[PDB]
């Protein structure tokens, strides 16, 4: 199998914004440069959830056109 | 007899009989007068029809070879096929001599007496088939989730239908299996119950079975 | 796991594991003429098991204490009429349903149902039984 | 055809199972008799998988004894590695023995073929022109084998003359007949039913043997083959010959 | 991709370290702040590193096909 | 469906007692009423007196 | 019947015939009344010889059909239908007991 670099360009951005909204809810930022026991919990719960609203999203996005092409 | 733990075995009993005088027993066996005769035909007998096995050379070691016609080994012994290495009658080496039974009878769900009757099963085959697609379609979706067909080996229950499955392939052919089996996908992608079509209870004769108080029906004695 | 299991091991894994996926795969195909309906939420489905739930344990005394399996089969054949009249209008009000709201006002009136008349329609059929 | 009722009620089925007088077969985790059931559809659009065909049937293709091109050499590759691991051209020796064959294998079958002797009281077990096969069914004998006949085309009919039967495989009738061999012994038969163009050749070879034989027969070509495993005998026949003791 | 993407993220996580430096607390500069940039770099690359690991485990563990295992 | 208390398996008197009782119901059975001796003969046999 | 020890059911003899009424003229419970009331043959008179053919009678049971360990002194009801027709282990216990029952002298 093969992948698009337009592809990998919009999983970069989602990858990116995943990122800003888990440091932002699990205050990642304040902390000595290594996360705490909490913090990674908080930092990996919140990447499955945003990985889920990706897909999620996308799934959306995809349904909305197609519902609008059939 | 005379001491209490008489017939209790004893602690540590090496069970092995090395060193143990034959002549005590002697009495205790009565051996006919052509007992040698006798160990000879035994002998070839049991080398004669037992070893079903050939001594291959080549690989030297027994062979086995599927049951042929005697025309197809006599006159055509040159052309052998399908030769594998004889692995034997059991695995421990203990005998495979014994006379054999019928197990005991596995149990029923559609008895084989409803229409016994015919020679040809096909309204059996039916009424098992219906009966067993009406138990799967009660239980289909729950199979991978709590029946054998589970990720946990350890909690693997045995399917509702594997009674019912296994009569209905008894009484049931392939071919009529197969067509009923499509059959049977039809109305299961139709998601039909036969209680969700059934109208005709009300035009057949009244019986004294079909009484309000079923239970009072029962007449229960020991 | 996996590499922790012998040939015969790993195929029974796969085995397990495909026969519990093959919705995955039946997710594939659709047909375009059937009517879409708006499932029924994961709290509505939740919600109707734990009444479900409660009705069973409610059963379980006289369910336990029956020696007749006409009888057992009697008072589920009752209990199942009056739940299938309520689940028939329930689910003639989810078919027809436009939106989420209405999709949990249903699932509501069928629990509230479940939950307040259906209790003294088993009570009564328990204390005749 | 419609579609899926987005909520159904169940009940799931009562008496079903004796086997330890339970008559109540579904529990929830709470313990309580489960009574009804609610079954809920989830998408709407998607289809159904079509059922599992969980029937393996162990199948034994009887087909009529064919003419043989070339003696090949028993060749057995290492270890899929072709390599030949063994090589040779064995020979059943008057002793039953599988010696090697000094002869050209080839040129004697060639010989046979070409020119056999005839009597005029030759026995038919010594002489076989249509009755021969590729494979027999092996059974056991003094025993009650259900054989269920049945036609994939049109009514055959498998006439055992020395078991004295007459099975008449006829299309949708799954004809389930008794069989009792109160001997051991090696039959052969032809169809008793004019099936077409091969109703001169469909050779039927049935052997009966003692169980011991049966069984051994069956662990060494029934139980190895129909094991869905690795084909591979250490890992499937002896593992067979490991899994299941009589 | 190209190394425009990588500017980009370099210029959100330099806008999330302002902000975890100077969200609240507009000071003069210093090497105090540029220690504060510094670690808050470090807790992003971190971060970065273990949403990229858990998003791509969970669309990873999604199944998608039957698992076959050759 | 109300429920009765299952009696205990009878005893050899209480199945002394039933076998006499049996005896008796069978001899009662008149030659000239041809009614074969099944579980629904008793049922049968009212069903008759009825009947006629 | 072939399990039986009569040559005909008229040679059965009363508790045979107490089997004839015992259950539904189109179940094989008579034949295994039948069956329990031979079992009965010089041991209802006895109460060890009623305990005995009550173990004798479970024992033809379980060799009748593939039964697991303990099921048939499971059950609850020794009452018997007469439309019970010998579908299961605890079917056929029952009826054995019945027939062992239902013998006299
Ligand atoms: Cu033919
Ligand atoms: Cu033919």
């Amino acid at each position: 199998t093969e992948v698009s670099n337009h592809n990998y360009t919009q999983a970069v951005a989602y990858l990116n914004r995943a990122t800003s909204s888990c440091v932002k809810k699990c205050d990642s930022l304040n902390n000595n440069g290594s996360l705490s026991s909490k913090q990674e919990s908080c930092l990996k719960t919140c990447a499955e959830n945003h990985a889920i609203a990706t897909k999620i999203h996308a799934e959306y996005i995809r349904k909305l056109a197609e519902s609008k092409y059939l | 007899d005379l001491p209490a733990d008489y017939g209790k075995m004893p602690a540590g009993y090496n069970f092995l009989t090395r060193g143990k005088d034959w002549r005590e027993y002697d009495k205790d066996f009565i051996l006919r007068t052509d007992a040698v005769w006798e160990k000879f035909q035994l002998e070839h007998f049991f080398r004669n029809y037992m070893k079903c096995f050939f001594f291959d050379h080549g690989l030297k070691k027994y062979q086995m070879f599927e049951p042929e016609d005697m025309y197809t080994v006599v006159f055509e012994g040159w052309a052998l096929d399908d030769l594998i290495t004889f692995p034997g009658f059991t695995p421990t080496g203990r005998t495979n001599s014994y006379q054999i039974g019928l197990s005991p009878r596995q149990r029923t769900v559609v008895p084989t007496q409803t229409f016994y009757q015919m020679q040809d099963y096909y309204m059996l085959c039916g009424l098992r088939f219906e009966r067993w697609f009406r138990c799967d379609l009660v239980y289909h979706d729950q199979r991978h989730t709590k029946f054998d067909q589970v990720k946990n080996q350890k909690n693997y229950k045995t399917y509702p239908c594997y009674r019912e499955y296994y009569e209905a392939q008894y009484a049931c052919q392939d071919d009529m299996f197969d067509f009923l089996m499509e059959l049977a996908y039809a109305r299961r992608a139709a998601d039909n119950f036969e209680s969700d079509f059934a109208s005709h209870e009300l035009t057949t004769l009244p019986t004294f079975y079909d009484t309000p108080k079923a239970a009072e029906r029962k007449t229960y004695t020991y | 796991n996996v590499e922790e299991m012998d040939t015969i091991q790993k195929m029974n894994y796969e085995a397990t594991v495909n026969m519990g996926r093959q919705d995955l795969i039946t997710r594939e195909y659709t047909f375009y003429s059937d009517y879409e309906f708006i499932p029924i939420q994961e709290d509505r489905k939740q919600q109707m098991e734990d009444a479900l739930n409660n009705l069973h344990k409610i059963i379980h005394p006289t369910v336990t204490q029956l020696k007749k399996k006409a009888n057992v089969q009697e008072i589920q054949d009752r209990v199942f009429r009056k739940l299938q009249g309520w689940e028939g209008e329930l689910n003639t009000c989810v078919f027809s349903a436009k939106n989420v709201r209405d999709s949990n006002f249903c699932a509501d009136r069928f629990t509230n149902r479940i939950n307040t008349e259906g209790v003294e329609f088993v009570k009564q059929i328990l204390r005749e039984y | 055809p419609g579609e899926v009722l987005p909520l159904r009620i169940i009940k799931y089925p009562l008496g079903l199972e004796t086997i330890h007088n339970n008559i109540f077969e579904n529990t929830n985790n709470e313990g309580n008799v489960e009574l009804f059931r609610l079954r809920f559809n989830s998408n709407s659009s998607k289809m159904q998988h079509k059922l599992v065909q969980d029937t393996i049937y162990l199948t034994l293709k009887q087909k009529r004894y064919n003419r043989k091109k070339v003696v090949a050499p028993q060749i057995k590759y290492y270890k899929k590695t072709d390599l030949v691991k063994y090589t040779g051209k064995p020979y059943l020796s008057n002793d039953k023995l599988l010696k090697q064959s000094i002869y050209d294998q080839t040129t004697q079958y060639k010989l046979i073929k070409k020119n056999k002797k005839r009597g005029e009281l030759i026995p038919v077990t010594l002489a076989r022109r249509i009755l021969r096969t590729k494979k027999t069914l092996v059974l056991p004998a003094h025993v009650n084998i259900t054989l269920i006949t049945n036609s994939y085309d049109i009514v055959h009919s498998w006439f055992i003359p020395g078991l004295g039967i007459k099975l008449d495989c006829v299309p949708g009738r799954s004809t389930h007949h008794t069989f009792f061999i109160d001997n051991v012994g090696f039959y052969y038969g032809q169809c008793a039913e004019i099936c077409g163009r091969y109703h001169h050749h469909m050779p039927i070879r049935v052997c009966a043997l003692p169980f011991e034989h049966f069984l051994l027969w069956w662990n060494t070509f029934g139980l190895p083959k129909m094991l869905n495993t690795v084909s591979r005998k250490r890992f499937e026949t002896h593992y067979e010959l490991r899994k299941y003791s009589w | 991709m190209d190394p425009v993407l990588g500017d980009v993220i370099a210029t959100r996580i330099y806008k999330a370290c302002f902000k975890h430096v100077y969200g609240k607390n507009m000071k003069a500069y210093s090497e105090k702040d540029e220690a504060k940039f510094d670690q808050c770099l470090t807790s992003y690359v971190e971060s970065y590193k273990s949403v990229t690991n858990h998003f791509i485990t969970y669309l990873g563990q999604l199944p998608k096909k039957g698992l076959s295992l050759d | 469906g109300f429920e009765t208390v299952v009696p205990a398996p009878p005893t050899r008197d209480d199945e002394l007692r039933m076998i006499k009782a049996t005896e008796e119901q069978f001899l009662q059975q008149p030659r000239y009423k041809l009614y074969m001796n099944e579980a629904h003969r008793i049922a049968k046999m009212n069903h008759g007196d009825r009947h006629n | 019947m072939a399990q039986t020890a009569h040559q005909n059911r008229y040679q059965g003899g009363l508790c045979y015939a107490q089997c004839n009424e015992l259950f539904s003229f189109w179940n094989p419970s008579i034949q295994q009344c039948w069956k329990g009331c031979d079992f009965g043959v010089g041991r209802v008179n006895d109460p060890e010889g009623r305990i005995e053919a009550q173990q004798m009678c479970k024992r033809w049971a379980a060799e009748l059909y593939w039964t697991y360990k303990g099921e048939l002194d499971t059950i609850k009801d020794l009452r018997v239908h007469a439309d019970m027709y010998p579908t299961t282990p605890q079917n056929v216990y029952r009826a054995c007991l019945a027939g062992v029952r239902r013998q006299k002298f």
